[PDB]
RNA sequence: AUCAACUAGCCCCGAAAAUGGAUGGCGCUGAAGCGCGCGACCCACACCCGGCCAUCUGGGCGAGUGCCAUGCCCCGAUGAG
RNA sequence: GUAAGCAGAACUGGCGAUGCGGGAUGAACCGGAAGCCGGGUUACGGUGCCCAACUGCGCGCUAACCUAGAACCCACAAAGG
RNA sequence: AAAUUGCCGGGAGGGAAGCGGAUGGGGGCCGGCGAUGCGCCCCGGCGCUCGGGGCGUGGACUGUUGUCGGCCGCGCCGGCGGCCAAAGCCCGGGGGCUCCGCGCCCCCGGCAGCCGUCGUCGGCACGGCCGGUACCCGCGCGCCGAAAGGCGUGCCCCUCGGGGCACUGCGCUGCAACGCCCUGCGGGCUCUCCAUCCGACCCGUC
C-alpha cells in the first residue's frame, strides 16, 4: 500500500543562454514525500554542488522509480551524511526490508530515533543493495540463517476491531509464547 | 460480459518489441547509479 | 461545448502521444508549463506587513480562504514569491476550474455579485469578448485565452469552505511539510476539500 | 430474574447521557452527547443515525395521570473514534441528565 | 476512555495487579458516567516504577501539612483502600455536586469483605501489570507500600485473606463436582435427542 | 440512473411528448386550442379589506412514496411502536395512501388487518407464500375513521359501560378478519414453525446489538 | 574472537534557601517521556450555506387601478472599538 | 551599561482602544479580529482522568537508589566528567 | 416611596453571596390562553337574510410521516487512462557461487489470471439542518392507467436494445396524509424560587 517515500530521479539543465546553447545535463536519484517535495530537493542539490538555481535553471524529467520485487527481502546499504547539533557525520545504515522504499522509512526513522536528528537534516549519499554473505552489521547479518526459529516476546492482547472491545472481562488472559 | 473480442489486436510485435525495449532502455538509465571513481577518500567507506 | 470537449481531449492524448514518441526516438518531451495558477490565501488577515497587504489587495486575496485564478508571467509570480508565506498555489485542472466555476462561480457585474446560475449573466458581463457561455467561460480560462483579464476579472474571487479533513501546518512552505506555495497539482487534490 | 415482573419486550437499546458539546471552556447545550449500550466503533453509529431517543424521568407532581415526562431527540451524527453520538433534542436536556439513562429505540428504521 | 456502558447495578473490581494510575482514570471516568463501580482487594494495586522511588514519592506527599494549622492540611493516608481514593478523587473533580456525587459512587475495600465473596470479579484489561509493564521492570504492591508507610492492618488483612481463599477453594472443588456431572448431563440428553437438535449442530462450541 | 433519467425526462423533445401536445393537435383541428375567460360569476357576497386571495386546490402532484427494497408481500414485519410492539406481522400490501397493509394475523397475534407506518417495521428476511390471499376489498375508505364529534366527555359512567357494551368495531370487520386468517393460515402451516414463531414477539435481551443483528 | 581512540543521542555526576508544593493536578514506565510517522478525531464570534436586524451602494413604481414618495419592492456587500 | 522586567534610536506589527479559541494562570507569544441565530468544516493546540477527542497503528532510545521527563515566548543552567 | 425592621407562608444552605447562557423541577399567572364557522342545498316564513333540518368541510398550539428543492455529511461499488507500468502466476532463456541463509542470488524474452499510484467518468445506500412555492419547476387544455407513468408524426444514429433532434400554443400557478388537546392532573410564560452544568474577580478613575 502507500508508501511514505518514493526515489524519484530528476533530470535538469541550466537555461539556454548564447554560448553553450545546449547546456549540460544532469541527473539525480531523490527521496521524498511527492513530486514537488522532490523538485525542491534536486534544485538544493544543483545549487550547492553545480551552481545552478531554479530560477537561473530548467527542469526537463522526473521520474517516479519502483521496485523490481516486492515480494523478496533485500538487504539494503544506505550510506548517509547527517547533521548532529555540533557538526556532520557520515553513516552506514544496513536494513533487511522488501523495498528500498520502506528501507529509507526506516532509516529516517532511525535517525530521529537514535540521534534526534530531522529530515531536514539528512543526506543519503549512496543507496545499493548490499547481497547476504557481504553485510556488515550485526543485526542485519544474524537474520542470514536458515533453520532460523524463535518465539514472540511480545505480543499485544488485543481484540481483532474495535467493536469486539469492552472495559470489563472476566478472566484474566492467558498469554504464552 | 459474453467474452467478445475485447481488446483484440492492437499493434504488431515488432512495434510492441521496440516499444518495450525503449521502455527498458529509459528504466536502464533511470535506475543507472554513479560510479564513484572520484572521491579518493571514501572509497573504502562507499566500498568503491 | 462540443468542440471544446473535443479539443480537451485531443490535448490530453496528444501529450501521451508526444511523451511516448521522445522516448521510443531516444531522449525526452518535457511538458510545457501551467499557464494558469490557482491561488488561495491561507493565513488570517492580523499582523500582516503592509507591503503583503497591498500585494494580496492586487490579488484579490482580501480574506482567508479566497481563491483566484492568475496568469504565470514573470510579475505575477514574483509578486507571488512575495506573499508566498500566505497563499497557497498551484495549477488546477479541467475538473477543478469547472467545478469551481459551476458550484462557486459568481460575476462582477455593476459592481455587484451575480451567482452565475444560468448563461444571461454571462451575455452581460462578457460576449463582447466573444464569450457566451459558462463552458466558453471555462474554456477560456484554462486554456488561457486572449481574453482572459476580462473573463477573470468578470469573476469574484471564489468563496471556498474550511479544507474538510483538515490541513497541514499552515506556518511552513510545503516542501518543509506545511501548505503554503506551489503544490503544483495538488492544489488539485486541495480543491475538491475546499469545495 | 426467573419469574419476574417489569417490562416484558425490549424494543430499544439503552444509554448514558454522557454530558454537553463541550470545548475546553465551553459548552453548548444545544447537542447533547450519549452512549449507546453495545456500540464500539464510528461506523457502527451509522447504523443509529437517525433513530430516536426518549429521556424518560420523572417529576414531583403529577400530570395528565402520570409523573412521567419524556423528552424526545434523536441521534444526528458520530462523535469522536467510539461510537459516542451527538443528540438533538426538542428541549436542551437538564445537567442532572447527564449520568442518567435515555432510550434509544428503533422507530424510524431504514 | 468513555465508558463501557454496562448495565450493572454494580460493577466490582478485582484491583489486583492493577496499574494504579490507570485503573483509577478508568474507574473515575466509569464513576463520572455515572454508573456504580466497587474496587477490592486494592491492597495488591501494582505501581509501576520500583518500591524506593513510590516510598520518597509519598514521604515527599508527608511533608506537605499546613503550618499554621496541621488538622487542616493534607489528610495523609496510610490503608490502600484510601490511598485509591485519594488517587481517585485526583482524577475526580471533586469540588463540584457532580464530582461528589461521582465519589459518592465509590467503595474500596482491602481484601473483599462480604457480600463480595460470592460474585464475580471483573478484571479491567487495560490496566494490568502484565499487559502494561515489560516483564522485569519495578514494580511495587501498594500493600507493600503502605505496610511500610505505617499501616498497621498488613496482618489482619493476611489472615483474612487466608481464610477466604481457603473457604473459596472448598467451594470451588464442590463446583467442579457439580461441572462434570452437568457435562455427563449435556451428553446425556443429546443422546436421547436426535434429529431434534441438529440445528444447533453448526453453532455449538 | 438518477441523472440519466434526469436528462432523458428533461429533454424538450421528451416533454413535448409526456405533456402530450400530440392529441392536443388532434382534438382542435390542426392546431393548439385557445383558453377562454372562466370565472364569469359577477356576484360577490361580501368584499375583504385585505387583498384577497382564494383557496389553493394544489396543482402539485406529488411522487409515491418507495416502499423499501426488503418489503415483498408475504414478509414478516416486526412492529415497532404502538401497542403492538414486538409482535410479528405478515405485510398484506403496501395500499394507496403509502402506508403498509399488515395482519397478524388475529386468530394467533391479536394484530387485525390493520394499517401500519413503513416506518416502524423491520422486514424479516423470511417470506410466505400467499398468492391465493384474496386482499382486494382493502383501501384507504375502509380504514377512514369518520371521527365523531368531541362533545362525548369521557366520565365515570361512560368509562368501563364502552368496554360492557359492544358498539364497537363491526360485524363484516369481524366476519373479514375470518376470511383473511382462514385463507392466511392455510398459508403458514405450510411453512414450519412460523405459527409459533408469529406467536412470539421479538424482545432485544441483553447481549443483543441491533447494528449486528440481521433480520 | 578482540584491543584502543574519537564522536554523539537519552540518562547520570556536576546541581545549594529559607510557609507545605507544583511537567497545571493525579498519575504515568512495551509510557500517559523523548524523536519521527501514519489513519481518524476534538476544538474559535475564523471559512461556507441558510434566516433575520441595520448601514452603505445600485435599481423599479403617474396622460397614475393612486403613495406615511419622508413609502414599498428587488439586487449586492459589509458589521471590532 | 557587567547586566536589567534598564535607558536611547531604525523597519514593521501588536496592546493601548479588542473581544474570542490555545499557551493551566498573563495587554501586547500562537490562531484569529466580531451584528443576532440554525447547520457544516477548520486554524493554533490536543486525544490517560480532570476535559471534547485514540489508553489507536508502527519503529527506536531512557530506567533516573537527585523530585527522570514531559509546549514558541516561558519561567534557566555552565566549564567539565 | 426607598433604604431598614417584625410576624405570617414558602425556598435553599461543607470556609462567601450576587450575575450571564442552557433547559429541568416547583410556584404565581394568562381564555383574543385555543375553533366550533364556511359554502351548497329542502322547507317555513321574512331574490335577500333567520329558524329547522341534509350536505362536504374547518380552527391555537403541538407530533409524526411523505415528496420535491437547497446546503451538507458519511459509506460502499464499477469503468477508463497514464506509468517502461512493475510485480506473483504460466512457459522459455540468459550469468556468477562454490559447501556458501544454498531446492543461492541476479538479469532478459514471451502471456491474455488479478493488482499499486495518481488522474478521471459513473452507480447506489444512509443519514443531518433549512425551506414548501404568485415566475424556476408544476398543472389543465386527449386517451389508457387507483397510480409511478405510457401512448403519436417526421426526420438523423447506430440499426437487437433502442437513442438524438424536431414543429409550440393558450391560459392557471401559496405541496401533501393522518393524528394529539380543547376549561383539563391541560398549554407555556419574557414573572418568581430552587437544583445542576459551563462562564464568571469590583464598579468609577489617573
Ligand atoms: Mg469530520
Ligand atoms: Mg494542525
Ligand atoms: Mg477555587
Ligand atoms: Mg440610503
Ligand atoms: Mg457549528
Ligand atoms: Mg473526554
Ligand atoms: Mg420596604
Ligand atoms: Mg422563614
Ligand atoms: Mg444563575
Ligand atoms: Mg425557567
Ligand atoms: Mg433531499
Ligand atoms: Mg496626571
Amino acid at each position: 500500500v502507500a508508501f511514505r517515500f518514493h526515489q524519484y530521479q530528476v533530470v535538469g539543465r541550466a537555461l539556454p543562454t548564447p554560448g553553450d546553447e545546449q547546456p549540460k545535463i544532469y541527473r539525480m536519484k531523490l527521496w521524498a514525500t511527492n513530486e514537488v517535495r522532490a523538485k525542491s530537493k534536486f534544485w538544493y542539490f544543483l545549487r550547492k554542488l553545480k551552481k545552478v538555481k531554479k530560477s537561473n535553471g530548467q527542469m526537463l524529467a522526473i521520474n517516479e522509480i519502483f521496485e523490481k520485487n516486492p515480494t523478496t527481502i533485500k538487504n539494503y546499504g544506505i550510506w548517509l551524511r547527517y547533521q548532529s547539533r555540533t557538526g556532520y557525520h557520515n553513516m552506514y545504515k544496513e536494513y533487511r526490508d522488501t523495498t528500498l522504499n520502506g528501507a529509507v522509512e526506516q532509516m529516517y526513522t532511525e535517525m530521529a530515533s537514535r540521534h534526534r536528528v530531522r529530515s531536514p537534516c539528512i543526506q543519503i549519499i549512496k543507496t545499493a543493495t548490499v547481497n547476504f554473505k557481504l553485510c556488515k552489521r550485526d543485526n542485519t547479518k544474524q537474520f542470514h540463517n536458515s533453520k532460523i526459529k524463535f518465539p514472540l516476546v511480545y505480543q499485544k492482547v488485543r481484540p481483532p476491531t474495535r467493536k469486539l472491545k469492552t472495559t470489563y472481562k472476566a478472566t484474566r488472559p492467558n498469554l504464552f509464547m | 460480459k459474453e467474452k467478445i473480442n475485447s481488446k483484440r489486436t492492437k499493434l504488431s510485435a515488432e512495434e510492441a518489441s521496440k516499444i518495450k525495449a525503449a521502455g527498458k532502455a529509459w528504466y536502464q538509465t533511470m535506475i543507472s547509479d554513479s560510479d564513484y571513481t572520484e572521491f579518493d577518500v571514501f572509497s573504502k567507506w562507499l566500498g568503491v | 461545448a462540443e468542440q471544446y470537449a473535443g479539443e480537451y481531449e485531443a490535448q490530453d492524448k496528444e501529450l501521451v502521444q508526444l511523451k511516448r514518441e521522445a522516448r521510443m526516438k531516444g531522449g525526452f518531451y518535457v511538458s510545457p508549463e501551467a499557464k494558469l495558477l490557482f491561488v488561495v490565501r491561507i493565513r488570517g488577515i492580523n499582523a500582516m506587513h503592509p507591503k503583503t497587504k497591498k500585494i494580496l489587495q492586487l490579488l484579490r486575496l482580501r480574506q482567508i480562504f479566497n481563491g483566484v485564478f492568475l496568469k504565470v508571467n514573470k510579475a505575477t509570480i514574483n509578486m507571488l514569491r512575495r506573499v508566498e508565506p500566505y497563499v497557497a498555489y498551484g495549477y488546477p485542472n479541467l475538473k477543478s476550474v469547472r467545478e469551481l466555476i459551476y458550484k462557486r462561480g459568481y460575476g462582477k457585474l455593476n459592481k455587484q455579485r451575480i451567482p452565475l446560475a444560468n448563461n444571461k449573466v454571462i451575455e452581460e458581463g462578457l460576449g463582447k469578448h466573444n464569450i457566451i457561455c459558462i463552458e466558453d467561460l471555462v474554456h477560456e480560462i484554462l486554456t488561457v485565452g486572449p481574453h482572459f483579464k476580462e473573463a477573470n476579472n468578470f469573476l469574484w474571487p471564489f468563496k471556498l469552505k474550511a479544507p474538510l479533513g483538515g490541513l497541514k501546518k499552515k506556518r511552513n512552505h510545503y516542501v518543509e511539510g506545511g501548505d503554503a506555495g506551489n503544490r503544483e497539482n495538488y492544489i488539485n487534490q486541495l480543491v475538491r476539500r475546499m469545495n | 430474574v426467573k419469574g419476574r415482573t417489569g417490562q416484558r419486550v425490549r424494543l430499544y437499546v439503552r444509554g448514558t447521557i454522557l454530558g454537553y458539546k463541550r470545548s475546553k471552556s465551553n459548552q453548548y447545550e444545544t447537542a447533547s452527547l450519549v452512549q449507546i449500550e453495545g456500540v464500539n466503533t464510528r461506523e457502527d453509529v451509522a447504523w443509529y443515525g437517525g433513530k430516536r431517543m426518549a429521556y424518560v424521568y420523572k417529576a414531583k407532581t403529577k400530570s395528565n395521570g402520570t409523573h412521567y415526562r419524556c423528552i424526545w431527540g434523536k441521534v444526528s451524527r458520530p462523535h469522536g473514534n467510539t461510537g459516542v453520538v451527538r443528540a438533538k433534542f426538542t428541549s436542551n436536556l437538564p445537567a442532572e441528565a447527564m449520568g442518567k439513562k435515555v432510550r434509544v429505540f428503533m422507530y424510524p428504521s431504514s | 476512555v468513555s465508558g463501557s456502558g454496562v448495565c450493572a447495578k454494580r460493577v466490582v473490581v478485582d484491583a489486583r495487579h492493577h496499574m494504579l494510575g490507570r485503573l483509577a482514570s478508568i474507574v473515575a471516568k466509569e464513576l463520572l458516567n455515572g454508573q456504580r463501580v466497587v474496587v477490592v482487594r486494592c491492597e495488591e494495586i501494582c505501581m509501576s516504577g520500583g518500591l524506593v522511588r513510590q516510598k520518597m514519592k509519598y514521604l515527599r506527599f508527608l511533608r506537605k501539612r499546613m503550618n499554621t494549622k496541621p488538622s487542616h492540611g493534607p489528610i495523609h493516608f496510610r490503608a490502600p483502600a484510601k490511598i485509591l481514593w485519594r488517587t481517585i478523587r485526583g482524577m475526580i473533580p471533586h469540588k463540584t455536586a457532580r464530582g461528589e456525587a461521582a465519589l459518592a459512587r465509590l467503595k474500596a475495600y482491602e481484601g473483599v469483605p462480604p457480600p463480595y465473596d460470592r460474585t464475580k470479579r471483573m478484571v479491567i484489561p487495560d490496566a494490568l501489570k502484565v499487559l502494561r509493564l515489560q516483564p522485569g521492570h519495578r514494580y511495587c504492591l501498594l500493600g507493600q507500600l503502605s505496610k511500610e508507610v505505617g499501616w498497621n492492618y498488613a496482618d489482619t488483612i493476611r489472615e483474612l485473606e487466608e481464610k477466604r481463599k481457603e473457604k473459596a477453594k472448598v467451594s470451588y472443588d464442590r463446583r467442579k463436582q457439580l461441572a462434570k456431572l452437568r457435562v455427563k448431563a449435556e451428553k446425556a440428553a443429546e443422546e436421547k435427542l436426535g434429529t431434534q437438535l441438529e440445528i444447533l449442530a453448526p453453532i455449538k462450541y | 440512473s438518477k441523472m440519466a433519467l434526469g436528462i432523458k425526462r428533461a429533454s424538450r423533445s421528451h416533454t413535448y411528448h409526456r405533456r402530450g401536445l400530440w392529441a392536443i393537435k388532434a382534438k382542435h383541428g390542426g392546431a393548439l386550442p385557445k383558453a377562454e375567460k372562466p370565472a364569469a360569476v359577477a356576484e360577490p357576497k361580501f368584499y375583504p379589506a385585505d387583498d384577497v386571495k382564494p383557496r389553493t386546490v394544489s396543482t402539485r402532484k406529488p411522487h409515491p412514496t418507495k416502499l423499501r427494497s426488503t418489503i415483498t408481500p408475504g414478509t414478516v414485519l416486526i412492529l415497532l411502536a404502538g401497542r403492538y410492539m414486538g409482535k410479528r406481522v405478515v405485510f398484506l400490501k403496501q395500499l394507496q395512501s403509502g402506508l403498509l397493509l399488515i395482519t397478524g394475523p388475529f386468530k394467533i397475534n391479536g394484530v387485525p388487518i390493520r394499517r401500519v407506518n413503513q416506518a416502524y417495521v423491520i422486514a424479516t428476511s423470511t417470506k410466505v407464500d400467499i398468492s391465493k390471499v384474496n386482499v382486494q376489498k382493502f383501501d384507504d375508505k375502509y380504514f377512514a375513521r369518520e371521527k365523531k364529534t368531541r362533545a362525548k366527555k369521557t366520565e365515570g359512567e361512560l368509562f368501563e359501560s364502552d368496554k360492557e357494551a359492544t358498539k364497537n368495531l363491526p360485524d363484516f370487520k369481524k366476519d373479514d378478519q375470518k376470511v383473511i386468517d382462514a385463507e392466511l393460515i392455510k398459508a403458514i402451516d405450510a411453512v414450519p414453525d412460523l405459527k409459533n414463531y408469529l406467536g412470539a414477539r421479538f424482545s432485544l435481551r441483553d447481549g443483543d446489538k441491533p447494528h449486528e443483528m440481521t433480520f
